[PDB]
DNA sequence: GGGGTTTTGGGG
DNA sequence: GGGTTTTGGG
DNA sequence: GGGGTTTTGGGG
C-alpha cells in the first residue's frame, strides 16, 4: 500500500539492492511536481515529502535552451515536470548531506525538466525530509543490516567462542573490554563499507555553479 | 513588582502588568522569520482555571502567553504541566473571545520557571537538587530576582497547583483527539498517551511506542535532544501532531519543530490514571513475527524488575569507555540494548554444552552426558546504535554454568542433539534474534574483560 | 521613559 | 497568537 | 550608540 511517489521509488530502490532497472515499470512515468525551495537548496515534493534532484550538466543547458526567459534558482513556489529521470545509490557524508541517511543516499538524477510556470497545485500536508521519514529511515537500516548480517556470516567463522574457563573461576582474573570486539568484514577503514550494490556514478552540477551561470 | 490574578489583570490599562501562574499546555520554541522566535503557552491560576461548569464538562479555562524574542535562547522550554511560570512587563489584551498575554522578551519583558515539585524535569533526568524552594530553574535575561514578599505568592500557587491536577484533569478531553481517530483529522491535533516503548532509532532519534485510552498503538519520532525527557511508563500530552498517511506497515504520527511533547507534575489526577488504566501492547510485536520483514522494531526480551530502575549504557561506552571512564570502571553490573548479528556456535544443537566443574571445561553433548553437568555456552555477536556505523560487531556472552542466564531462552539446559523439542525452540529463537529490527533489552555483568548475560527472559 | 552601557548628551 | 527555521532542539 | 518604542528630545 502506498500515496507518496517519492517515497515509494526511493523505497522500491533501497529494496532492490540500488538497482534502478528492478523497480517497477509502472512507476518511470514523468514526475510532477512542487518546488519547495531552489537554493541554497533545491528541494521538491510530491505532496507529502521533499527530495533533491540533481541536474546532469546537459539537463541545464537543454532547460536554458527551450526556457531562456526562466531561471532554475528562481523556480520556488514554482512546478517542474522531469520527463527524463534514473534513480542511484551513493555514498555520502549524512553528517553533511541532510537529504541522506546512514551515510547512504538515493539520488534522483534528472536529465530533462520542463517548468510549467504559474501552475498552482493542490493545498497538501506540509512537505517533510524524506530521509527523515520513520518508515525509510527503517528500509534504509533493513538494507544496512541485511549487508552486514551477510558480510559478518562470511568474515566470522570456525565459532571461536570464549573459553568458558575465562568466564568461570576468573577471582583472580582480570580484562579488557576491547577483547569483545570483532571485525565485521575486510573492509579497510574503521567505517562498515562492504556492501553489495554498485555505487551509481554520473557527474552532477552543484546548485552554487548554476547560481553563477544564472548572476554570477 | 506588583502581581496581579489572572482574571483581574486589566484589559484597558494596556500598560505593562506582572504575573504568576501554572503552565498547562505550551508550544515548543520555534523561530517563525529571519529574526523572530515564538512561544505560546495556556496559563491557569485560582481565578482562571476552569469554565462555567454545568454545560462546560469540568473543561478547563485558560488565558494565552505567547512571549516574542530573537533569540531561540530567550524563550522557555516547557517540559512538564503543573510548573509555574512568573511574567514581567506583559501587556494584555482580547484575542478571540479569550484573555491573551503577551510579552516581548527582546525588549523589556522577562520570564522564570519554577518547579512545582521538589525537581525540575531536568533535575530529574540528572538526578540532582534545587537551590532552594524560591529558586527559578529557569529564566530570562541574565539576572532573576526574587523578593521576600513573593515566596508567600509562590508557595501558595505551588499549593493550589497540586490541589488542582489532583482534582481535575486539567488537560481535559476538547484539549486532545483519540488516537483511533486521528485519520479524520483535517490538520494537526493533539495526542495524550503512555510511553509504552522508547526505541533508540539512532545516534540521535528516538522511536516512541504510543498508546492512548483508545487502544490505539502510534509510532512517532522524538529527538534526543529536544526531548531528552521521555520515559516509558510516563503519560505526556503531545502539542500538535499529524497522521502520517504515507506510512501503512505501522501507524505514524509526524511532529513539527514547533510541536512539544510534556509530562505531568506528581499531583496529575489525569496521568495517574492513564499510567494504570493503558496496559502494555504487544499485538503489533506479535504480528510482526509473522512477517519475513517487520518495519516494526520488537523487543524480543525483559530485565528483571529489580534493574528496571537501571539506565542503560550503549555498546559504545561498554567495549569502548569501559576501561577509560572513571565511572564505567567502577561497575561490574550494566543495562544496554542492541541487536543480534550472528549466534555462534553456528550449530543450535552445540548452544548446550556439557560442563566439568573440577577441570572449568565444557565440550560437545555429540557423545552422551558423559561431559558433566548441561549448560548454554552462546556467544552472541551484537551491534546497536551508538556503533552502527562503524566495522565492528562486539560479543555478549550467556555462560549460564555459574546460573547467570539460565533463564534466557524459556528453555533450562539440555542436550539439544537427543531432545527435539528444546531444539526447536531454540532454533526458533535463534531465527528471530538475527532477524532485522529484533532487538535485546539485557543487563549484563562484566567478568574478565567479558559481559555475560543475566536476569534477562523472552518476546 | 528606561536598559545596559558609556554614549555620560543625543539618532532614527 | 493553533505555528513552518536551517542550526536542514530551533 | 542603538532597540524598542513613542519618549519623537532627553535621565541617571
Ligand atoms: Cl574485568
Ligand atoms: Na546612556
Ligand atoms: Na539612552
Ligand atoms: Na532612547
Ligand atoms: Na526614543
Amino acid at each position: 500500500q502506498q500515496q507518496s511517489a517519492f517515497k515509494q521509488l526511493y523505497t522500491e530502490l533501497f529494496n532492490n539492492e540500488g538497482d534502478f532497472s528492478k523497480v517497477s515499470s509502472n512507476l518511470k512515468k514523468p514526475l510532477k511536481c512542487y518546488v519547495k525551495e531552489s537554493y541554497p537548496h533545491f528541494l521538491v515534493t510530491d505532496g507529502y515529502f521533499f527530495v533533491a534532484p540533481y541536474f546532469t550538466k546537459e539537463a541545464v543547458n537543454e532547460f536554458h535552451a527551450k526556457f531562456p526567459n526562466v531561471n532554475i534558482v528562481d523556480l520556488t513556489d514554482k512546478v517542474i515536470v522531469i520527463n527524463n529521470w534514473s534513480l542511484e545509490l551513493r555514498r555520502v557524508n549524512s553528517a553533511e548531506v541532510f537529504t541522506s541517511y546512514a551515510n547512504l543516499e538515493a539520488r534522483l538524477i534528472v536529465h530533462s525538466f520542463k517548468p510549467n510556470l504559474q501552475e498552482r497545485l493542490n493545498p497538501t500536508r506540509y512537505p517533510v525530509n524524506l530521509f527523515r521519514d520513520d518508515e525509510f529511515k527503517t528500509t534504509i537500516q533493513h538494507f544496512r543490516h541485511t549487508a552486514l548480517q551477510a558480510a559478518i556470516n562470511k568474515t566470522v567463522k570456525g565459532d571461536n567462542l570464549v573459553d568458558i574457563s575465562k568466564v568461570a573461576d576468573a577471582a583472580g582474573k582480570k580484562g579488557k573490554v576491547d577483547a569483545g570486539i570483532v571485525k565485521a568484514s575486510a573492509s579497510k577503514g574503521d567505517e562498515f563499507s562492504d556492501f553489495s550494490f554498485k555505487e551509481g556514478n554520473t557527474a552532477t552540477l552543484k546548485i552554487a555553479d548554476i547560481f553563477v551561470q544564472e548572476k554570477g | 513588582y506588583e502581581y496581579v490574578e489572572l482574571a483581574k489583570a486589566s484589559l484597558t490599562s494596556a500598560q505593562p502588568q506582572h504575573f504568576y501562574a501554572v503552565v498547562i499546555d505550551a508550544t515548543f520554541p520555534y523561530k517563525t522569520n529571519q529574526e523572530r522566535y515564538i512561544c505560546s503557552l495556556k496559563i491557569v491560576d485560582p481565578t482562571l482555571y476552569l469554565k462555567q461548569q454545568k454545560g462546560a464538562g469540568d473543561a478547563s479555562d485558560y488565558a494565552t502567553l505567547v512571549l516574542y524574542a530573537k533569540r531561540f535562547e530567550d524563550l522557555p522550554i516547557i517540559h512538564r504541566a503543573g510548573d509555574i511560570i512568573r511574567v514581567h512587563r506583559a501587556t494584555l489584551r482580547l484575542y478571540n473571545g479569550q484573555r491573551q498575554f503577551n510579552a516581548n522578551v527582546f525588549y523589556s519583558s522577562s520570564w522564570a520557571l519554577f518547579s512545582t515539585d521538589k525537581r525540575s524535569v531536568t533535575q530529574e533526568i540528572n538526578n540532582q537538587d534545587a537551590v532552594s524552594d524560591t529558586t527559578p530553574f529557569s529564566f530570562s535575561s541574565k539576572h532573576a530576582t526574587i523578593e521576600k514578599n513573593e515566596i508567600s505568592i509562590l508557595q501558595n500557587l505551588r499549593k493550589w497547583a497540586n490541589q488542582y491536577f489532583s482534582s481535575y484533569s486539567v488537560i481535559s478531553s476538547d484539549m486532545y483527539t483519540a488516537l483511533n481517530k486521528a485519520q479524520a483529522q483535517k490538520g494537526d491535533f493533539d495526542v495524550v498517551a503512555k510511553i509504552l516503548q522508547v526505541h533508540e532509532l539512532d545516534e540521535y532519534t528516538n522511536e516512541l511506542k504510543l498508546k492512548d485510552a483508545s487502544g490505539q498503538v502510534f509510532y512517532t519520532l522524538s529527538l534526543k535532544l529536544k526531548f531528552p525527557h521521555v520515559r516509558t511508563g510516563e503519560v505526556v500530552r503531545i502539542r500538535s501532531a499529524t497522521y502520517d498517511e504515507t506510512s501503512t506497515q505501522k501507524k505514524v504520527l509526524i511532529l513539527s519543530h514547533y510541536s512539544n511533547i510534556i509530562t505531568f507534575i506528581q499531583s496529575s489526577k489525569l496521568a495517574k490514571e492513564l499510567r494504570a488504566k493503558i496496559q502494555d501492547d504487544h499485538s503489533v510485536e506479535v504480528a510482526s513475527l509473522k512477517k519475513n520483514v517487520s518495519l516494526n522494531a520488537v523487543v524480543l526480551t525483559e530485565v528483571d524488575k529489580k534493574h528496571a530502575a537501571l539506565p542503560s549504557t550503549s555498546l559504545q561506552d561498554l567495549f569502548h569507555h569501559a576501561d577509560s571512564d572513571k565511572e564505567l570502571q567502577a561497575q561490574d553490573t550494566f543495562r544496554t540494548q542492541f541487536y543480534v548479528t550472528k549466534i555462534e556456535p553456528s550449530d543450535v544443537k552445540e548452544w548446550v554444552k556439557g560442563y566439568d566443574r573440577k577441570t572449568k571445561k565444557s565440550s560437545s553433548l555429540k557423545g552422551a552426558s558423559g561431559k558433566g553437568d548441561n549448560i548454554f555456552q552462546v556467544q552472541f555477536l551484537v551491534k546497536d546504535a551508538s556503533t552502527q556505523l562503524n566495522n565492528n560487531t562486539y560479543r555478549v556472552l550467556l555462560y549460564t554454568q555459574d546460573g547467570l542466564g539460565a533463564n534466557f531462552f524459556n528453555v533450562k539446559a539440555d542436550n539439544l542433539h537427543k531432545n527435539a523439542d528444546a531444539r526447536k525452540k531454540l532454533e526458533d529463537s535463534a531465527e528471530l534474534l538475527t532477524k532485522f529490527n529484533s532487538y535485546v533489552d539485557a543487563v549484563v555483568e562484566r567478568r574478565n574483560g567479558f559481559y555475560l548475560i543475566k536476569d534477562t527472559k523472552l518476546i
